[PDB]
């Protein structure tokens, strides 16, 4: 919750956890991976994550040992959607990620690999990329035509995936 | 007897500007403040809709 300072030292610990515990797959991707398939992963795996975090609120101060139970499901249907995702769009998954390595990691900078990533994800995986809180009568913010905010320099691979995806006809 | 001098022309020479010129020049001074409110309520309008955009942005994030 605080950051260290003053010559913080870091240290590892090779240990185990233990038996009565089983194992379990935890993930590998990376900030821009993780940030490109949150939404899907949070359309996916909505009442796992609740169910975690709504143990981890009604025992309290428990905290770790008593809803490790729950945080062994969370991770695994998170790796069912990046294992999915992967499988189904990995060419279009990495356009979108590659382009959000460069511009800060800003969801701002890479609209137009997002929208064929979008497309590709709802029409293979079904899964829809949605912001909750927002009341009727307010555009999606990743739906207008159009913003004020356009990034630096739009990447060049997608580009060329956007006007070829244009002239397809997918689009 | 007087040859060889400088003497001025037969004719006289044509007359020098000798007034003030300082012609008032530039728009009326409402030209300039109506037209300052504009290029400023201009700057406004996109700034105030850039920081709405922004809001959303971080709303996404
Ligand atoms: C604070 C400083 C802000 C920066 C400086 C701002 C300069 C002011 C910009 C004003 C724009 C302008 O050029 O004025 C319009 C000009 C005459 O304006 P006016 O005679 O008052 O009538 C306007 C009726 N539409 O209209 C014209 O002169 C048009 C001339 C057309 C014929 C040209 C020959
Ligand atoms: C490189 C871009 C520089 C831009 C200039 C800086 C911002 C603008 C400042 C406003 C001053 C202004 O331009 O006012 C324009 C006035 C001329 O109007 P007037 O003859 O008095 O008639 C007004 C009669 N009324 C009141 C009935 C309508 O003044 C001048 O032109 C004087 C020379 C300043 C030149 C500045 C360069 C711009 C070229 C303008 C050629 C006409
Ligand atoms: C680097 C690019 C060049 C920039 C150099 C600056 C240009 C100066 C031109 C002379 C203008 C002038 O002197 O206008 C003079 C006028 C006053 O006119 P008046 O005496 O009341 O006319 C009365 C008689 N009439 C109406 C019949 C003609 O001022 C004003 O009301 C407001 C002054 C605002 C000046 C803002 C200029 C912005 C420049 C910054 C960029
Ligand atoms: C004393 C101050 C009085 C101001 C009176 C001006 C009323 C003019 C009506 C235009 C409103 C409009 O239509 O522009 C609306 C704009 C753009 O918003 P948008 O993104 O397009 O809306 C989309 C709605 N969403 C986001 C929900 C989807 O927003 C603004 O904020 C600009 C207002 C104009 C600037 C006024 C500044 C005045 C100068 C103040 C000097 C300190």
């Amino acid at each position: 919750p605080r950051e260290a300072a003053a010559h913080w030292v870091p240290f590892e610990d090779k240990a185990n956890m233990p038996d009565n515990v089983p194992d379990v797959v935890e993930v590998g991707a990376t900030s821009a991976p993780l940030l490109s398939a949150s939404y899907f992963i949070g359309a996916k795996c909505k009442p796992y994550n609740d169910d975690f975090m709504l143990c981890r609120e009604e025992s309290q101060g428990s905290g770790a040992i008593d809803c490790l139970k729950e945080g062994r499901r969370v991770t695994r249907c998170a790796v069912s959607v990046i294992e999915d995702i992967n499988k189904s769009c990995l060419d279009e998954f990495r356009l979108h990620w590659q382009c959000l390595e460069q511009n800060n990691h800003q969801l701002s900078g890479c609209r137009k690999a997002e929208a064929l990533l979008n497309k590709c994800v709802f029409t293979k995986l079904n899964l829809e990329k949605k912001i909750p809180g927002l009341r009727p009568d307010e555009e999606p913010v990743f739906l207008k035509k159009d913003p004020w905010i356009k990034p630096a320099v739009d990447d060049f691979k997608s580009v060329r995936a956007y006007a070829e995806a244009k002239k397809n006809g997918t689009l | 007897p007087s040859v060889g001098q400088d003497l001025p022309p037969v004719g006289g020479y044509e007359p020098v500007q000798w007034r003030r010129n300082l012609p008032a020049r530039g728009f009326r001074p409402l030209v300039y403040l109506a037209a300052l409110c504009g290029i400023c309520g201009y700057g406004f309008y996109r700034a105030l809709g850039g920081i709405q955009e922004r809001r959303e942005l971080k709303r996404e994030k």
